[PDB]
């Protein structure tokens, strides 16, 4: 028949390929499909809802496990105390690793885009104060007082009748994409940091609480993008199930 | 896609549509 | 203008004068089964006025160290009202849902909650509703600071006292029995603990309100 | 449409008293609105990147293990040669974790067969994958009647030969699998045993797949079938929150409750990084 | 010559596929095809032709076997006496197995469709009396007289000149397609229940005969369907043949 | 034409005499014709169920097992290297009873031998299949002159290679196949000895199947050879009532007269499930 | 169909057209 000829790459099962096989059942016809309300066409469609962040992941016993949630604020002298702060890598193990971009940013290698995260206070009612929050780009370290952190981008947050404040997170970056972000060489990945600063104090009247809690809710932008899927870094599983 | 046979389930993934639906999640308020 | 609002439907009402807006589950209202989607032969019955009203359930007290609670949907129902009655006397069911939560404290209390709604809530290991044992991992092994992913809405008590959520039918089938199958599971969890001192009011009950919309039941046979 | 991601256009300084775009409710249940060119000053970017790579084909269009079939010589599993498996998809935690995303899709699919020794030699033999349908007859021997596949599809192929490989349909009643069912399968009481079918979706129970070695008498070398599955033309619906603990039995979420671990890593204080 | 590839399906034998082969005849005619009267063109033209139920499968003996055809009637004491139950259940082993619509069920794993289940009289003509044939939809169990059976959907069969009546049994189901309904988890497919109630009495006057027969016969409607070719459950052979 | 299920109109109630669907005569001989609109109250749906997988050929395309040869090295049977083996379908139970459904049937055929030795194993070997008309010469020995293939169609192939396979025509003097031969072949007188050849039809004997291992002296593995058969291009004509009990013997409707058992299964009592 | 040799009976099974007449055998009467 017709001479052919065979290139060196025969015999071999590639997982990701696409092609085409022989189908079992000739002639046949699936059952028909109605409308299911909340359907997904990608990935990125929800990688823009927010979640809660883990900001106050200190605790590790089991009966104190949901007090990871929210970190205190209170009442202090007026010099300026810090409250928290973190490094804003979604793919670093951290805070980052309990939000659901964070877990799906761990099946793709590089990402690329403007990261957002929202404060939410829930005080009493008649319990004011400001704070600063301050995001450090790469080079500088940890801020040491208020009066470092505030060089770089950051925001004042009043408390008041809304009681949500976003801190948007740009994208500055030297480079297009950036990899995964970890301890040694891949340190050159790294993103920054985000601190919280007393601005002028918690003031609060007598009969009401001296202690109050916040919650931080974080997302991603318009812009975000992920290339590269790849497997996770957690096997659940430790044997057979 | 490409098939070779007479069945449409036995044909390539195919590239799909480009289309984006955010506010369905993030944005339901009436 | 989103801070009063007025709910009616049947013949109840709701009123509150601290709301949050309303919430529309997956941006679809509740509609009826086209003609394209059925697959019975038999006429469906749709009693409207007699079934879709709001019902109050049952009254929980919010503590100082309280975990959370968790309802099943249509399960709690099926012992109460006209729509228990047309339950058990036939054998497919179909529906919407809109759910209101209440609670309410004074300027100098604190707390806030999380109201989600979280379909097809298989939990590992009636209308009174259960405790949670292990909410952080939601009993079923999920972390909940995901939750968020789902239809909710929150309850801060400096800011609101309610929440609204709209619901449609959501499965896989037309139609399906509510005494074998439950659609979906509401979660009320409290994130930051209640606050007061000495001397102010220690009780602050929360209660829930609902009503089913666009009902249709198929399938006569004897009550079971 | 969205084959991009968005671009982002010049902003400058903004001093005026009534719009604030920073200050929000998150307490309505939405995500944010303001945007980088509200908050700071920015320049025009022209994004050219490619959404592409996160559609649910691209997602989840890659081949993983599901199942694994011995076929010792001396032992206690299956020393007949033939063996019966249940066609299930929770057995091994990377697919399972990944297809566990959502709670309704709709897919077709293509198996593939890979076959060897225990230690990974490749002998000279010949087996018999057979397809079994729900209510069809189950093979219950290495010489049984029902080995004559007459309708079933089968499959005949030799360790020597490159891996084989079919296509597979939609097969379920319902209009999509599920992977979550919250309720019982019976109009029964429920009184302890039927709790052992909580959860069980008959709408899932696909089948059984059959294997043998083509013969009368017993084959001279030990074998191992692996299953590789591999997902096309993908449909998802109403997505839930990821697993966070290990796995402990199939089509159960049930966890270790003594064992509870947090999401990610800790560290010692809040104020130290 | 012409650079190909091998892709990993190669070798393998596939009962179902569609394939082309090497003729072993060049330049074959068969022989002619005259007209022959009744070809079937579908599996479904022959599924609706009525067939003789097994309502009375209870006897097993050999010279017995006949009785199986029919169930007795005769006259009561007017207390609405029940006469026959079964499922009706065409795939599940029943009184369904004896009709060429189970037979054939046996071979496709999901069907869907209404059912129609006819019943003819055949006593002698001065005998008269009324009957009701309900049929209960899942979920409720069997009724336990014929006021509770009298909810479900029903009709009232009257004798006279018109021996035969017919009861259709509707498609009502939760999914579009059922599975062979089994004892245990398959349960989950159970179409539901049939029974017959006497309504007012078997009366008959003098020098006629206490005691009359009822055939059934069983088919399906224009819209019944099945899907999934399998093999069937019954092999019969004991060995070589 | 009949492309899908048909769909279900509106109906409601009606009270009025004279006309009455539900009542009918059987006797006469015809099915029924009242429907499910006719007799309670129905809605409006519309069916697009496809009947495309219950027509002859998508019901009757699938191999199926039909013959069985033993080459073996040390027995009575065929210690020789060869074996001839009449054309049967009557052979084996799950391809007889589908196609005993029918009278009347016209076909072509696909063949797909399979050999491999009695444990499985797969060895280097070589033979000869031959397929010998009615009338033909048929061998008698490994060596026999007949193997010379002149003019019968034959197939050389290998044990290491893929099974071969061949198309076959329809070869028969008649219009069509038929199963069921309710006479004599010859005009005799029938005393006893025809009796043995009641039903025996001469337009069903189609042939005879040769194989031998290619070479002078006796080979060094036991073989064994799987015919299978598929069936395409098919017409079908009067239906007759499927099969109940159990096969005897290969083109004889016989069955065991003391050991009757009846179609399905059975209960108690007809007032209790 | 797909054919690849001289002789018609060689080729694939193909797909049939879709016709009933349910009449022949279930309402024969005259
Ligand atoms: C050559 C024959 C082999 C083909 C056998 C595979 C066909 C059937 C595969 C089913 C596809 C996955 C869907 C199955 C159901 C669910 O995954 C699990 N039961 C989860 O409960
Ligand atoms: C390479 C040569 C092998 C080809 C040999 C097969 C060709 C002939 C097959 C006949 C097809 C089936 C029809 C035969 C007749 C009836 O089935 C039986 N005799 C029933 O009595």
């Amino acid at each position: 028949g017709f001479p052919t000829e065979l290139k060196p790459g025969t015999n071999q099962f590639l997982t990701t390929d696409d092609g085409v096989s022989a189908p079992i059942l000739p002639n046949f016809h699936p059952t028909p499909c109605i409308h299911i309300p909340g359907e997904v066409r990608n990935l990125l469609e929800l990688c823009q809802v927010e979640t809660i962040l883990e900001v106050n992941n200190v605790p590790t016993n089991a009966t104190s496990l949901m007090e990871r949630l929210r970190f205190p604020v209170s009442a202090q002298a007026g010099k300026g105390e810090l409250c928290a702060v973190f490094r804003a890598d979604p793919g670093r193990n951290g805070p980052w690793q309990s939000t659901l971009l964070g877990q799906l940013c761990g099946y793709y290698t590089q990402w690329s885009g403007s990261l957002e995260v929202t404060f939410m206070f829930t005080g009493s009612f008649m319990a004011t104060g400001k704070m600063l929050i301050a995001y450090t780009p790469p080079g500088g370290p940890l801020p040491k007082d208020r009066a470092t952190a505030m060089l770089g981008t950051h925001v004042i947050w009043d408390f008041g009748l809304q009681s949500s404040v976003t801190l948007v997170i740009p994208w500055i970056s030297n480079t297009h994409y950036r990899a995964h972000a970890r301890d040694g060489v891949f340190d050159y990945y790294t993103t920054g940091l985000v601190s919280i600063w007393y601005q002028t104090n918690y003031v609060v009247p007598i009969g009401a609480p001296n202690t109050a809690y916040i919650i931080a809710l974080a997302a991603a932008q318009k812009n975000f993008t992920m290339k590269l899927c790849k497997d996770a870094s957690d096997i659940l599983q430790t044997g057979t199930i | 896609t490409i098939n070779y046979y007479k069945d449409s389930y036995a044909a390539t993934a195919g590239k799909q549509s480009l289309k984006q639906d955010p506010d369905k999640f993030a944005n339901p308020v009436k | 203008s989103d801070r009063v609002a007025q709910l009616t439907i049947g013949n109840s009402t709701i009123t509150t004068q601290e709301a949050a807006n309303i919430i529309v589950g997956y941006g679809e209202w509740p509609s009826y089964c086209s003609d394209s989607d059925a697959t019975a032969v038999d006429k469906p019955t749709r009693p409207d006025v007699s079934v879709n009203r709001f019902y109050t359930l049952d009254t929980k007290l919010w503590e100082k160290s309280s975990k959370g609670w968790y309802w099943k949907f249509p399960d709690v129902l099926t012992e109460t009202g006209v729509f228990g009655q047309n339950a058990q006397f036939h054998y497919l069911y179909r529906s919407g849902f809109c759910i209101h939560v209440q609670c309410n404290a004074s300027k100098f209390h604190q707390g806030a909650l999380l109201v989600a709604v979280l379909p097809e809530y298989v939990i590992g290991t009636g209308a009174d509703g259960f405790e949670l044992q292990h909410p952080y991992v939601l009993d079923a092994g999920i972390p909940i600071s995901q939750l968020t992913v789902c239809p909710h809405q929150w309850i801060n008590l400096r800011t609101n006292n309610c929440a609204t959520i709209i619901v449609p039918y959501i499965n896989a089938l037309p139609f399906d029995s509510a005494l074998n199958h439950c659609n979906f599971g509401l979660l009320v969890v409290p994130i930051s603990p209640l606050d007061y001192d000495q001397g102010a009011t220690p009780v602050i009950p929360i209660t829930i309100t609902l009503a089913p919309m666009c009902s249709e039941f198929a399938g006569l046979r004897q009550a079971v | 449409p969205a084959p991009t991601g968005q671009d982002t256009q010049v902003s400058s300084h903004r001093l005026d008293t009534g719009k604030v775009p920073a200050l929000q409710a998150a307490e309505i249940g939405a995500s944010s609105n303001a945007s980088d060119e509200s908050m700071i000053e920015t320049r025009c970017v022209l994004n050219s990147h490619s959404t592409a790579e996160t559609t649910l084909d691209s997602f989840f269009s890659r081949a993983g293990l599901v199942g694994e079939i011995d076929l010792p010589l001396k032992g206690t599993t299956n020393p007949n040669g033939y063996a019966n498996w249940d066609i299930d998809i929770t057995g091994y935690a990377q697919m399972r974790r990944k297809v566990e995303l959502f709670t309704y899709m709709r897919f077709d699919a293509e198996f593939t067969f890979v076959a060897c020794t225990p230690t990974g030699e490749v002998v000279p033999q010949l087996l018999q994958y057979m397809f079994v349908p729900p209510g069809a007859p189950k093979p219950d021997s290495r010489e049984s009647l029902a080995w004559q596949t007459a309708t079933n599809p089968s499959v005949f192929v030799k360790l020597s030969d490159p891996p084989a490989q079919v296509s597979v349909p939609f097969m379920s009643p319902a209009s999509a699998y599920q992977w979550f069912y919250d309720g019982y399968p019976t109009f029964g009481e429920h009184k302890q045993e039927k709790d052992l079918e909580y959860g069980a979706c008959p709408n899932n129970m696909m089948g059984t797949f059959s294997v043998r070695t083509v013969g009368t008498s017993k084959s001279k070398y030990p074998l191992v079938v692996r299953i590789y599955m591999r997902m096309k033309h993908v449909r998802a619906w109403i997505p839930r929150p990821m697993r966070n603990q290990n796995y402990l039995f199939k089509a159960n979420p049930n966890y270790a409750g003594n064992s509870i671990k947090p999401t990610g890593t800790s560290r010692t204080a809040i104020t130290t990084l």
